[PDB]
RNA sequence: GGCCAGGUAGCUCAGUCGGUAUGAGCGUCCGCCUGAAAAGCGGAAGGUCGGCGGUUCGAUCCCGCCCCUGGCC
């Protein structure tokens, strides 16, 4: 879409028209292009060749049949009393033209050698070559045919094709829209290497022609934007001429196709001047010309013979009959030049920016002059290529030019392109850039991108020139002068940062996590948020589930994955199965990201004028306007949790290792968290518990549900864990521990409660009745024996007693153990084993 | 600074939240939570995104 | 595909509906027996979390 | 955007323009074997041939639309 792509002779021959015997290297002009702003995506250099490679008139065709394709042994005269038999297999020549030799000894690019051969029962005595096997073009369908004229047989090949020019392929910013031609390259090659720069475009290089009246009549709706329109006849031209071969030759070079003399010459001044042209047949036109709006549901068919509905906001030019252009786009096939065109009347217009920008994209048609005037085409220089065109036409085709000319400029007209002038201090450029720049280095360099500078003291007045709509403030003008200058000059100093708060609390905690997930073996992955399709109906989730209401992308990568992730889950588990299916059975992933979780349907805030401050209720109303983004951590698990080894055969995974990340993430958190058992998919509702920090939820965390790992293709007993970060508040704790030098006490007891209970319920009781003596209590034998009856569980627990100012008794320890027997007897049921 | 209509932005492929002209997209850059801390921090701001 | 061209049509169509009906049994009784499964999975396998 | 090429087992890929993909290599499982393994030998399981419809007694195969990659401009 910014290509750029022209041979470096024709850019040094502009240049040296004010800087005579100028040249370069390819690989300094890549620097200096570099350097000033221009990145060169690619340096190709034509051919080369080597031995006798020339130029050859087919001279006779002899069909060889009795093949599968069309064979032609042909006699191709090479300048001299013996003409060479060459066996062709191309189809796109016929006797009289002038092809492309290679003879035996010939070194093709690259390395290929050219001799005489015995192909289908003849003598072939050399090679008719084609565009990509010369290396001057990408045709190869057929060989290379020479416009007539273009040489005499016996011209050597590599002079005549030009073969040791260099094209350069440029990748022009958008801000630089008169670097689209040779005239803007040639300009910044002057200002870079402080030349004489003559403009291609002015009236020196193309004198004006005669205005002796209107060329057409022309009625121009003011609204549509366009700041400019000519139109100019060439009368009488000769359908049978041809564009000669340097103008062929440097249209291929930049990526354009010959067609015709008409057509060649409008691109070949688009790329020279920058501003794009197009060729009329003018007695096709019906009637007066007419720039308006297209109306609604409209259509026109372009040149290329396809029907293009038009919108309101297309500009068109429309005849009596129908509409001749897309303004800025590409032309109509109503009055597009054909093979027996003899009038042509050339349009020369300067269109809005963003109509054109905005036709071309929902058209999908990005051509030569759409980019170009998307990015600007100076509205100065439009006669100047117009008279460029009809002259150069004129001259190829035979015509004549016809002193008429319609030049529209606006109501009222407009004779000065200048932009608005900018006031600038003289020490601006060198406050941005740290460097002291030498006196009028400022007004030099303005100077040179033609602009006009007069000194006011210390504050400097540019206009920029008409081709620059860049330049605007002086920001605009300081680029020009560092660019130039070079960026290189620029020192490296450090700014005076004052001091900082380092990172926040979240941003340490979530390092914390990171880590002591890592140390216990958990791997980090980077969770993609857009959702696989149909995850939630593998998962099986209600209509209504909170994850379902996901925001959608409109235009994404894969069309059955529009949907952003409420959940890091389906990313885990999607890079879960990647490891499984690849030999990686025994696998834990873990992620730390955002989600996306809307609560209402997408719902956008107009455009909020950027030449102020937002006030802080409009700050609000954008950000009330983005869905919920909390930060979220979560983890899967698969295969075997601990590896096997010289210890045993190892320890599959379970819901309690998806626990066990829960408290990891806790205690590096420094949170308490306590878990419930919960119903939540796709969970297993049997070893599923919910998070809680306090008494707010926090996430969920066990086995995936059976038949969701069927579903998805799981390995079977997955676990996952999941958690809102947000929901957990940041704490800072500030303990202070008092250490008793006085012994403890250590006693077991042993409770029955029902198996339903929670070993942590019984825990917390066994707690609440033990007191302040109780310095630690542990877990350590869940027992489900006949003897205990059924649906009951027997747990016993370690507890450890210690006073804190003197020595207990074992009376003292078991009167709080008693406490803590009542306590669970009470919260939990809890019978003392017996 | 983004110019609408215009190459500068127009050919900047971003992704856009559904349904169509919903001024919501997936950021392209970093650049916004920028322009986040020069409205809510007081001068002189030295941040990294 | 060994019988002859004249006699695939009739002896085809009263294949497929054989087939159709045992694959019809089938899906209906994998879907009890996952109902089923489904139903008797909290209690079967609960655990102490 | 047209015309081709493709999406096939857990992985990497063959192969079929109508009734069995007598699929390969590796991966999974079983036996002999070992204290337990692997290799070796002997064997099995697993694809609804990209998705949704259509034609047909019957579609990986033919038709339409759509999704996803490659070639091509
Ligand atoms: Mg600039
Ligand atoms: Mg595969
Ligand atoms: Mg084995």
């Amino acid at each position: 879409s910014n290509a750029m792509r022209l041979p470096y002779s024709w850019l040094r021959e502009v240049v040296a028209v004010g800087a005579s015997g100028w040249d370069v290297t390819p690989g300094e002009l890549e620097q200096t292009l570099l350097r000033i702003g221009h990145e060169v995506e690619e340096v190709i250099p034509l051919g080369p060749v080597d031995g006798p490679v020339t130029v050859g008139r087919v001279a006779d065709i002899e069909e060889l049949t009795g093949y599968k394709k069309p064979i032609r042994a042909c006699a191709v005269d090479i300048g001299d009393r013996q003409y060479r038999e060459i066996i062709c297999g191309a189809t796109n020549f016929a006797v009289g033209d002038l092809v492309v030799v290679a003879l035996p000894g010939a070194t093709l690019p690259g390395g290929f050698t050219i001799s005489a051969r015995k192909a289908y029962g003849r003598n072939s005595d050399g090679m008719i070559c084609s565009a990509a096997e010369l290396n001057l073009g990408a045709d190869h369908s057929g060989i290379l045919v020479l416009p007539p004229g273009a040489a005499e047989p016996g011209a050597d090949g590599a002079g005549v094709l030009g073969l040791d020019d260099v094209v350069f392929h440029l990748a022009i910013t958008p801000d630089r829209g008169y670097c689209m031609s040779v005239r803007g390259l040639a300009r910044e090659l002057a200002c870079a290497y402080d030349l004489d720069f003559v403009d291609p475009a002015s009236n020196s290089r193309v004198p004006p022609l005669p205005i002796e009246g209107p060329a057409w009549p022309l009625t121009v709706q003011p609204e549509t934007g366009v700041r400019r329109f000519a139109l100019r006849p060439v009368i009488g031209i000769d359908p049978a001429a041809v564009s000669p071969w340097w103008l062929q030759r440097r249209l291929l070079l930049c990526g354009i196709r010959a067609t015709c003399p008409a057509v060649d010459v409008t691109n070949y001044v688009m790329l020279e001047l920058g501003h794009p042209m197009h060729a009329h047949d003018r007695n096709r036109i019906s009637g007066t010309l007419g720039v308006r709006f297209a109306r609604s549901g409209e259509t026109a068919v372009t040149l290329d013979g396809i029907e293009r509905k038009l919108d309101t906001a297309d500009v068109l030019i429309v005849d009596d009959a129908a509409t001749a252009a897309i303004g800025g786009v590409m032309g109509a096939a109503s009055t597009e030049v054909r093979a027996d065109s003899t009038d042509v009347l050339l349009e020369a217009a300067i269109w809005d920016p963003a109509a054109v920008s905005r036709t071309q994209r929902r058209l999908h048609l990005p051509s030569e002059a759409a980019r170009r005037y998307e990015r600007t085409v100076d509205p100065a220089i439009s006669v100047a290529a117009l008279d460029r065109c009809a002259r150069l036409l004129a001259d190829i085709a035979g015509g004549e030019v016809s002193p008429t000319l319609t030049d529209w400029r606006g109501d009222p007209p407009c004779d000065d392109w200048s932009p608005p002038p900018i006031r600038m201090g003289v020490d601006v450029p060198d406050r941005i850039a740290g460097v002291a720049y030498p006196q009028g280095t400022t007004a030099r360099r303005l100077a040179q991108i033609g602009a006009v500078v007069t000194h006011d003291g210390d504050t400097l007045t540019v206009t920029p020139p008409s081709w620059r709509p860049d330049l605007r403030q002086p920001a605009d003008l300081v680029e020009e002068v560092l660019r130039l200058e070079g960026l290189e000059v620029i020192p490296s100093v450090l700014p005076p940062a004052p001091a900082g708060r380092g990172l926040t609390a979240g941003q340490q905690r979530r390092r914390t996590i990171g880590r002591s997930l890592a140390l216990s073996g958990y791997v980090e992955i980077l969770p993609t948020p857009f959702l696989p399709a149909g995850v939630f109906d593998l998962w099986g989730l209600e209509a209504d589930d909170s994850r379902r209401m996901t925001t959608r992308v409109l235009n994404p990568l894969e069309a059955d994955r529009p949907q952003l992730a409420t959940t890091l889950l389906p990313a885990l588990l999607e890079a879960l199965v990647r490891n499984v299916s690849r030999g990686l059975v025994d696998v834990a992933l873990f992620a730390i990201a955002q989600v996306v979780q809307p609560t209402e349907q997408t719902r956008g805030v107009g455009l909020i004028p950027v030449d102020r401050r937002p006030t802080d209720d409009e700050i609000a109303m954008l950000d009330a306007s983005l869905p919920r983004q909390p930060q979220h951590v979560a983890a899967v698990l698969a295969g075997l949790r601990e590896p096997r080894g010289p210890w045993g055969p190892g320890r599959p995974v379970e819901a309690a290792d998806a626990f066990e990340a829960v408290r990891i993430i806790a205690r590096a958190s420094r949170v308490d968290v306590t878990l419930r058992p919960a119903q939540y998919l796709p969970w297993h509702p049997g070893r599923c518990a919910q998070v809680f920090v306090g008494e707010s939820s926090v996430g969920h965390a066990g086995q995936l549900h059976p038949a969701v790992i069927e579903r998805s293709g799981l390995p079977k007993g997955t676990c996952a864990v999941e958690l809102n970060l947000d929901a957990i508040p940041c704490s800072a704790p500030l303990p202070a521990p008092r250490v008793s030098p006085y012994p403890a006490v250590f006693q077991d007891v042993s409770l029955v409660v029902a198996a339903d209970i929670p070993a942590q319920a019984v825990a917390d009781a066994v707690r609440a009745g033990a007191g302040d003596l109780l310095e630690d209590i542990a877990l350590f034998d869940v027992f489900t024996g006949p003897q205990i009856g059924e649906h009951r569980k027997s747990l016993t627990f370690a507890l450890r007693f210690r006073a804190p100012d003197r020595t207990l008794t074992e009376d003292d320890a078991s009167a709080a153990r008693d406490a803590a027997v009542q306590s669970a007897a009470e919260r939990v049921g809890a019978v003392l084993r017996g | 600074n983004f110019p609408a209509d215009h190459p500068a932005r127009g050919e900047q492929d971003t992704f856009y939240i559904a349904p169509e002209d919903s001024r919501q997209l997936l950021r392209t850059h970093t650049s916004p939570v920028q322009i986040r801390t020069l409205l809510a921090r007081e001068l002189p701001v030295y941040i990294i995104s | 595909a060994v019988l002859p061209k004249e006699q695939r049509a009739e002896a085809g169509k009263r294949v497929n509906a054989a087939r159709n009906a045992a694959q019809r049994s089938y899906d209906e009784r994998l879907a009890t027996l996952r109902a089923e499964r489904d139903a008797a999975v909290l209690v079967a396998e609960g655990i102490d979390v």
